[PDB]
């Protein structure tokens, strides 16, 4: 388990919050993101 | 008129404290759908003070 996403619509009409953990850091950002259809974090 | 400054004129529900909705989706005032374009019951959500 390496991150979380929070929001209303989770698409560009709306703001949403992203948390990603990369083992050097926890990175947190709040944008009018566009999400992928099946989100993933690298091998 | 300065048109760089704006306020939201319409919303579906009131903001909670320190909530900050920047969405520019067209305000549907009634049963008429917007489909991404302005029209009857379908109005741009911001105004500029001018
Ligand atoms: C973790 O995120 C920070 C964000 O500034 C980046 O500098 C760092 O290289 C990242 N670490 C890894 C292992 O990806
Ligand atoms: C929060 O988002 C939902 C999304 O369906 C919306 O119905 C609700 O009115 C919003 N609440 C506020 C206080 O903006
Ligand atoms: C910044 O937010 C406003 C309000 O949602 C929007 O009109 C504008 O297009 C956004 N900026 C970019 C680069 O899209």
């Amino acid at each position: 388990i390496r991150g979380w996403i929070f929001g209303t619509t989770l698409d560009s009409k709306t703001q949403s919050l992203l948390i990603v953990n990369n083992a050097t850091n926890v990175v947190i950002k709040v944008c009018e993101f566009q999400f992928c259809n099946d989100p993933f974090l690298g091998v | 008129g300065n048109y760089n400054y704006l306020y939201r004129l319409f919303r579906k529900s009131n903001l909670k404290p320190f909530e900050r909705d920047i969405s520019t989706e067209i305000y549907q005032a009634g049963s008429t759908p917007c489909n991404g374009v302005k029209g009857f019951n379908c109005y741009f959500p911001l105004q500029s003070y001018g």
